[PDB]
């Protein structure tokens, strides 16, 4: 009435995306199948890697479902479910991140034609949620209660599909010793902190019973100190050893000029009193989070006392557990008993960077190896490969469960699901059998990357499960199919349980969605 | 002829202002504007309801099946639709249960009102019709009630309460999700049987901490609480029994600096020598009175200094950061400690009791646990919720808030007063309200009649979302109520309802053995606020907007 | 609702459309009502080309100025139909429609439906016809008195120009319809009078000519301008051939045949002109003071002007189509196209024919006819706008005096019919109601809307309308009881009531008929209009 136009009131804002119809949920499935296609050829040892460069021109080379999806800023809402399960699988277990993604995409891709039919959404979710309960129980029967024979074999399989798989003869021998230093019920991940060294060859690495940290600063009296101590003693400090303000303030009134000379000498008196208390206990190695001034390091440089600074708190916490000492933020409360010790000390040239080596302790909680390589991605790939393998042998100590690898777990579970679907209820026979053949995507693509024909493989797996009761899987060496127990290929069961639970939770999340709202 | 005069005397108001009167079918358009988002609610009610993706301008996504939650993020232009947003927001704040109903009922009252206004009924009579129907609706809800709880704590009774509530939001498996709530409700309640004390319960007591990884079956019920903190000095498993003591300080563990220009002043060298050692001896002397009381863990409220930390970890005193007000208050309720801001001796009566403080790897990050034991129970327990997708953690967490909100419904009224669910409570009111229309004379009878027709949406929605044909399932259910109460007592035709999965025909095998019911307090305010949503939209005949 | 069909559409419904119809009518009323009466103001229609024109008629003001509003287009179209059939009373139509919508909208705001309001206007309209047929008076026009036609013409021409020019021009209007009359057939043509546009001495120096006046002069100097006795001869075929319909060409065999084929065209010219020369000497040879003029519609060959110039023959060309009917009515001749048959009986007669050189052109004057059945009016003026002003004055004044002969009845003017019709439409007892408390609302609205005409005349004169109408009301209160039929008017000189019949103000019968009928129909349909819409493809 107040205007000749009379505009029609739109419900939502301008620019909001479309709504209900035909093809809304199918677009979310095709969006997941699109992301699933990129991670498709990266499966198994005979796969490939993915090269990505973001907007900031940071090069990265990897074949991990979490790392590839982390750098890619995914804006599609349904596609970020794959990002969440990858980080959830990477945070806890650290292996098989991909096998969780290429599996959830197949369940959603297998749910595509059922959604085109008149099947409701809840019927498909009830099938997977009822079938995954039997798959978890079936994997408990596939897994063994192994206790005999007292780590070595589990690490070789976790290093697959990336760089150090071929060098497993050298890296697995020292990687097993990394977790044996850690005792039960603690399992501290920060003690396995490893740093970057651009330059060198990966073969020249070695095992270290302690820590090796960069100094990150050149002091005036650094060269005067000896680099080799026969019986060193470590003492960790936190007080700032330099001439400056004492406690967060600076204001000094002086009336007489005779006392003006004494107040300056008092500052010189207390700073050497602070340093002399460190000298009297016989601490050869001095370490502090805060900076150390030139006055202190030259006082230590005269009488053969090494010192260093500019280190992080995470590095300091690794130093205490390696030497077995403690933190002392006051020089007056220093006692002889709290000083850590080791066998020897030697500063070595490593990639044009100096590192203070500690090794030979009788009881060390720390394993820290120097990663040297040609490119910055080589040292990064060796880190992620070891970080994924160290989690497997870490949790192998927590519980002793072993299942057959090479896609053998998926086939044995699928056969019982076909028997369970054959028996009862009629309607869900198509859904469970659809879940069965969709679960076989792991050995499907594992052989396609090997160059073998999938029909001859998949026909041999099904008809040979009777004599191949449980340990029946693929073998890449002889170009044939046989028992995996003789080949000594092992893998834990925790990757399989979390994969199906995360994949079943991922597909059921957006299967209960038929809408998409995007404001602005 | 080439151009109109374009609404003269339009300069009375600005060009951006527009009027919208009842004529020109605009009230029909407002009903159609409700119909746009109301159909979105059809596929979100019930156990087979489908969640919704809502991508905000910031990119924060929340996937959900609940009305009140989804309507917060959507920016709405139509004011009549915003009445439903604030009506459902009132439903979530007060009762925390029955928000789709507020949306699906009040939208259908406007739908059937589209037929009434088109027939020629005045708007004043329409409000009088639903108000007279509301007084009869709330009256009969108290009459057809069956069953009661009568016990605050029981293993089997809580399965009847929590399970029908969380069945709508993230149904999944029934037992693994219901046991996490029924175990946590028993921990926080002050039972105190045979004392005559007033019960008390807080919604903020039970709180869920989201941790990625794991699976839904690995979720456990923690007696205490949890944060993602790191001890500063050292970590301790604390295998020593003979329980430790707890002292809570809200001020930082440091020297109480002067609020007005705290600056050093040293006139001579004698003060320079003693000022460095004076701070060490002063901080040490304050820790002696604290350490002699046998305390081994202190929860700090703000940043702690390094000198104070050096004397705390000397005697093995754990340090915990809680840099906020509510995070510090929730922890005192567990151990039952009374904080004091002074840095002196904690009082022995005020010291808390915690047996063990463990630090283990759950989500890959460092977390600190405060599990109590059966002896010396505590309140404000937490639930470790494990899942793969962060979006699913958000909706399951709000399902616990809805379940915890349902436990609040037992404290204020005299008891439980459960009703039959699965559409049985809605379909019974259709016959009672229809009979009420026949008893009253006047032109308001059509308003009473259409009020009953609006209640068919609950069985029609559950039959549509369940993948069944509503034309056959709905009238098959009417046969149970068209055979009305014969001369025999103890008639069991009231428990007939719809069924999502199973037998043909659909009248469910009772909602009985199934153990699904509804709360009276939810239905009272839901029908009240839903009628107010339709009252305010139908009572207004002119709408004025600005800038659009 | 209309925006869903066409977003580019608009609609005003049931309150905004009513204000548009009433405000556009009142806005059109407030601008155009000032021209009503003799004291009205003059408007200057200055277009983009700089053409200046003075007028007071609402037809030409609305024709040149395009109307943007949709309501006023319907009122302008009503003024067109009024000016078309009648030629007078356009200002009364727009004032009645504006006042009827004003008085009606006063009651629509009181909660009355437009249907019964328009029902009262139609009953009030039919009641006015039963009042009008009794109010008129019959006179005998067989006497053909000049005094009645002068005062009737003076009433119509005073509303166009001031007094001194009206007295000069008011005999010209009465002289227009002297001989044009037929008692039995009752046929009277208005288009036979010819309006010539020319610049001369002044507007106040015009005069009436009995015979015809053409705007074409003699091409050759040798032909005589003064002719004492002329026999006209009507030609229609072109003496100068424009083009041969069948294509042809003269292909000569030798140079000797060139001038002979040029003479072949001379033979056909001499063939048709020889009968013209034979027609001259057939009447009488060597007769002084007896010319012979030829009026041709199409062009004349300049080569043939020497033949007409030797025999002293006046030849004119490029005459108008409607003038061919006017020649036989004035001169008493007979129209002819070809020259196959000729005789002295078909020829007309004229007592005096002369020409005058005014500027770069010459005008032919033919006067002194025996029994001419037509005439002409020279519109002389001192400018361009006075010609159009006097042309509109004559074209509006010819219809007022011509209607007296078409129908002998005539209504007194000076607002006498509008004042007398107000009382008659006050109380319809049991004559024509139709319903209780419904039709009477429209009867009151129609009665009050008719009295705006005498009030508008008083507003232009500069006196109070309520004061001068109070004595008019008091006069007619005692006139009914005095047992004497008396018609009262409105005198704008002193501001006092008057007698139209005594003073000399009259209105035509067909003006009030079409004005009340056209205004009531447009006022009814605009009240029934509840919504305005627009739609189309740009
Ligand atoms: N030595 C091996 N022989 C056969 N199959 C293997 C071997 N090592 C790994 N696999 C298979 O490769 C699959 C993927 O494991 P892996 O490469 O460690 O992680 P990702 O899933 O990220 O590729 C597993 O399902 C496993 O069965
Ligand atoms: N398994 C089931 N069988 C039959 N009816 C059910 C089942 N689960 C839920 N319902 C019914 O569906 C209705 C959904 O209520 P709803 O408004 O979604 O609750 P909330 O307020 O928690 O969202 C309930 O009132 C209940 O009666
Ligand atoms: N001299 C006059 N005195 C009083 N009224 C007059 C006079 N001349 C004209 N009128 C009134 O003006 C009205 C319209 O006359 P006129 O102006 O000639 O037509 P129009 O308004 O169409 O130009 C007539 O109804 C008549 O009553
Ligand atoms: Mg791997
Ligand atoms: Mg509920
Ligand atoms: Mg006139």
């Amino acid at each position: 009435n107040f205007g000749s136009q009379t505009p029609t009131i739109v419900v939502l804002k301008e620019g909001t995306d479309a709504s209900q119809g035909k093809g809304q949920i199918i677009s979310n499935i095709n969006a997941c199948v699109a992301v699933q296609e990129a991670l498709k050829p990266t499966l198994g040892p005979l796969g490939s890697d993915i090269l990505i460069v973001t907007s900031n021109q940071k090069t990265t080379i990897s074949n991990d479902g979490a790392t590839i999806l982390k750098l890619l800023d995914v804006v599609h809402p349904a596609a970020k479910t794959l990002v969440d399960i990858s980080r959830a699988q990477d945070a806890e277990v650290g292996d098989g991140t991909t096998s969780v993604t290429i599996l959830a995409g197949e369940l959603m891709k297998e749910a595509k034609p059922f959604l085109e039919e008149g099947i409701s959404s809840h019927l498909i979710m009830k099938g997977y949620r009822k079938a995954v309960s039997l798959a978890v129980e079936k994997i408990n029967e596939l897994a063994v209660d192994i206790t005999s024979e007292k780590l070595e074999r589990c690490a070789r399989t976790a290093m697959s599909s990336k760089l150090i798989h071929n060098n497993a003869d050298f890296f697995v021998k020292m990687c097993v010793d990394a977790v044996l230093s850690l005792d039960r019920n603690d399992l501290d991940d920060k003690l396995i902190g490893i740093k970057k060294i651009p330059g060198g060859a990966m073969e020249e690495s070695l095992f270290i019973n302690g820590v090796a940290f960069k100094k990150t600063f050149s002091y005036a009296g650094f060269e005067q100190q000896p680099k080799k101590f026969n019986n060193p003693k470590i003492l960790s400090l936190n007080v700032e050893l330099e001439l400056k303000a004492e406690k967060d303030n600076a204001e000094v009134r002086v009336e007489h000029v005779e006392d003006y000379q004494a107040i300056v000498d008092a500052e010189w008196q207390l700073i050497f009193e602070k340093l002399r208390q460190v000298e009297e206990t016989g601490a050869n190695i001095v370490l502090s989070k805060l900076p150390i001034g030139d006055l202190a390091t030259q006082f230590f440089a005269d009488r053969n006392i090494f010192c260093a600074g500019r280190v992080s708190a995470d590095d300091m916490n690794r130093v205490i557990q390696a030497v077995g000492g403690s933190i002392q933020s006051t020089t007056s409360d220093i006692k002889p008993e709290h000083l850590g010790t080791c066998a020897l000390f030697e500063e070595m040239q490593i990639g044009s960077e100096r590192y203070n080596l500690f090794q030979g302790c009788p009881q060390a909680k720390t394993c820290t190896l120097l990663l040297r390589g040609g490119a910055e991605q080589v040292i990064a790939e060796v880190e992620r490969s070891l970080h994924d393998a160290i989690m497997i042998v870490k949790r192998a100590l927590q519980n002793k469960l072993i299942v057959a690898g090479g896609g053998a777990t998926e086939m044995e579970v699928s056969k019982c699901l076909r028997d369970y679907s054959k028996t009862i209820a009629g309607k869900q026979q198509m859904i469970i059998n659809a879940f069965a053949k969709a679960l076989e995507v792991i050995p499907r693509q594992l052989c396609e990357n090997a160059g073998f024909d999938a029909i001859e493989i998949l026909n041999k797996l099904r008809l040979a499960h009777s004599k191949g009761e449980k340990w029946y899987g693929v073998v890449f060496e002889t170009e044939n199919i046989g028992d995996n127990f003789a080949k000594f290929v092992w893998e834990p069961a925790l990757v399989k349980i979390n994969a199906l639970n995360s994949a079943t939770e991922a597909t059921n999340l957006i299967l209960s969605v038929d809408e998409t709202i995007t404001n602005k | 002829s080439l151009r109109l005069p374009q609404n003269p005397n339009a300069g009375l108001f600005k060009q951006g202002y527009n009027s919208y009167s009842n004529a020109d079918g605009q009230i029909i358009k407002s009903i159609a504007a409700i119909r746009e988002l109301h159909q979105m609610c059809l596929t979100s009610m019930g156990p087979c309801g489908r969640n919704k993706i809502i991508v905000n301008h910031l990119g924060k996504i929340i996937i959900t099946n609940d009305a009140a939650t989804m309507l917060r993020e959507l920016d709405i232009v139509h004011p009549a639709v915003k009445v439903l947003v604030m009506a459902t927001e009132q439903q979530k704040i007060d009762m925390g249960d029955g928000t789709n109903l507020v949306m699906i009922l009040a939208g259908e009252l406007l739908n059937v009102s589209e037929k009434l206004i088109s027939m020629g009924l005045s708007a004043v009579e329409i409000i009088q019709g639903y108000n007279m129907a509301r007084k009869f609706t709330l009256k009969e809800l108290d009459e057809m009630v069956v069953g009661e709880i009568t016990d605050k704590n029981d293993k089997n009774e809580l399965l009847k309460m929590i399970k029908p509530v969380i069945s709508s939001k993230k149904y999944g498996s029934e037992d693994i999700l219901s046991e996490l709530v029924s175990e946590a409700v028993s921990h926080v309640l002050p039972v105190a049987q045979q004392a005559g004390e007033i019960p008390y319960f807080n919604v903020d007591s039970i709180r869920v901490v989201k941790i990625m990884g794991g699976s839904l079956s690995n979720s456990t019920v923690i007696k205490g609480m949890v944060f993602n903190r790191e001890p500063e000095g050292h970590v301790k498993s604390l295998s020593e029994d003979k329980k430790h003591k707890v002292a809570v300080f809200t001020c930082p563990l440091d020297i109480a600096n002067t609020e007005t220009k705290g600056t050093v002043l040293l006139h001579n060298a004698q003060e320079m020598l003693d000022f460095s050692k004076g701070e060490e001896k002063q901080i040490d002397a304050m820790m002696k009175e604290i350490a002699d009381m046998g305390v081994e863990c202190i929860v700090a409220g703000a940043g702690v200094g390094e000198l104070a930390l050096h004397y705390l970890n000397r005697y093995g005193i754990l340090v915990l950061k809680v840099p906020s007000k509510f995070e510090l208050r929730r922890l005192c309720r567990v151990c039952g400690a009374t904080p004091l801001p002074r840095l002196g001796a904690p009082t022995p009566e005020e010291l808390g009791l915690v047996e063990t403080v463990k630090t283990m790897e759950i989500g890959g990050d460092r977390v600190t646990v405060f599990k109590q034991e059966q002896g010396e129970i505590s309140r404000t327990s937490t639930i470790i919720l494990r899942g793969a997708t962060q979006n699913n953690l958000d909706d399951i967490e709000r399902a616990i808030d809805d379940g915890v909100a349902a436990v609040k419904g037992l404290m204020k009224p005299s008891g439980g007063k459960l009703l039959p669910g699965a559409g049985a409570t809605e379909i019974e009111l259709i016959s009672r309200i229809t009979k009420y229309g026949e008893r009253t004379p006047g032109l308001l009878q059509l308003a009473i009649k259409q009020f009953a027709v609006a209640f068919e949406v609950v069985p029609r929605t559950l039959a549509e979302t369940a993948g069944l044909d509503v034309n056959e399932v709905l009238p098959n259910l009417y046969a149970a109520h068209n055979v009305t109460e014969p001369g025999a007592v103890k008639t069991d035709h009231l428990y007939k309802g719809v069924d999502i999965d199973g037998e043909s025909d659909e009248g469910v095998k009772d909602i009985r053995e199934e153990n699904i019911y509804d709360m009276l307090a939810t239905k009272k305010f839901a029908i009240n606020v839903a009628t107010e949503a339709a009252t305010t939209v139908l009572s207004i005949d002119q709408i004025i907007m600005a800038k659009k | 609702s209309l925006q869903l069909l066409n977003p580019k559409a608009e609609s005003l419904r049931r309150d905004a459309a009513l204000k548009v119809n009433v405000t556009s009518a009142e806005g059109l009323q407030s601008v155009l009502e000032t021209n009503l009466g003799p004291k009205g103001t003059l408007k200057m229609l200055v277009d983009g080309a700089g053409n200046i024109k003075l007028t007071k008629d609402g037809k030409v003001l609305l024709t040149e100025m395009q109307i943007q509003s949709p309501t006023a287009v319907l009122i302008a179209r009503a003024a067109a139909a009024q000016d078309e059939i009648t030629g007078d009373g356009t200002t009364t139509v727009v004032c009645l429609v504006g006042e009827l919508l004003r008085q009606a909208h006063r009651f629509i705001q009181e909660g009355v439906h437009p249907r019964i309001i328009t029902d009262g206007f139609e009953i009030a309209r039919k009641e006015s016809m039963k009042f009008l047929d009794e109010f008129k008076i019959s006179k005998t026009n067989l006497s053909n008195d000049r005094e009645f036609l002068l005062q009737v013409a003076r009433s119509s021409l005073l509303t166009k120009v001031d007094a001194d020019l009206t007295e000069v021009l008011t005999p010209i209007v009465t002289d227009a319809v002297l001989s044009v009359y037929d008692a039995q057939a009752d046929n009277l043509d208005l288009h036979m009078v010819e309006i010539m546009q020319m610049q001369h001495l002044s507007p106040k120096d015009t005069t009436f000519i009995k015979g015809l006046v053409l705007d074409h002069g003699g091409r050759h100097p040798d032909m005589p301008t003064r002719v004492k006795n002329a026999y006209v001869l009507i030609l229609n075929v072109s003496l100068e051939y424009e083009k041969t319909e069948v294509n042809s060409g003269f292909f000569y065999s030798s140079a000797d045949q060139r001038d002979k084929l040029a003479a072949s065209e001379r033979k056909f010219v001499d063939a048709k002109l020889k009968k013209i020369i034979d027609l001259k000497n057939e009447v009488c040879g060597m007769d002084p003071d007896k010319g012979f003029v030829i009026i041709n519609q199409k062009g004349i060959d300049p080569m043939s002007l020497d033949v007409f110039a030797k025999h002293n023959i006046l030849a004119l060309r490029r005459a108008k189509r409607r003038n061919m009917e006017r020649l036989q009515l004035v001169t008493g001749g007979e129209a002819q196209n070809s020259v196959e048959d000729l005789s002295p009986q078909i020829l007309g007669f004229s007592g005096l024919v002369y020409q005058e050189t005014i500027g770069e052109e010459k005008f032919t004057y033919v006067t002194e006819n025996t029994d001419p059945k037509s005439c002409t009016i020279l519109i002389k003026g001192s400018t361009h706008y006075a010609l159009a002003q006097t042309k509109d004055a004559v074209r509006d004044g010819l219809r007022a005096v011509a209607n007296v002969l078409k129908d002998k009845n005539i209504i007194p003017g000076a607002g006498a019919f509008y004042i007398a019709l107000s009382r008659y439409l006050r109380s319809a007892n049991m004559n024509k109601l139709g319903a209780k408390g419904k039709t009477k609302t429209g009867i009151e609205a129609f009665a009050e809307a008719l009295l705006v005409i005498p009030k508008t005349l008083v507003k232009n004169s500069g006196f109070d309308p309520l004061d001068v109408l109070a004595m008019v009301e008091d006069e007619l209160d005692d006139a009914q009881d005095s047992d004497e039929t008396r018609y009262v008017g409105v005198d704008l000189n002193i501001g006092d009531s008057c007698d139209p019949t005594i003073e000399g103000i009259w209105d035509s019968y067909r003006v009030l008929r079409n004005a009340i009928t056209g205004a009531t129909g447009i006022a009814s349909n605009l009240l029934l209009c509840d919504e305005l819409l627009r739609a189309g493809r740009s």
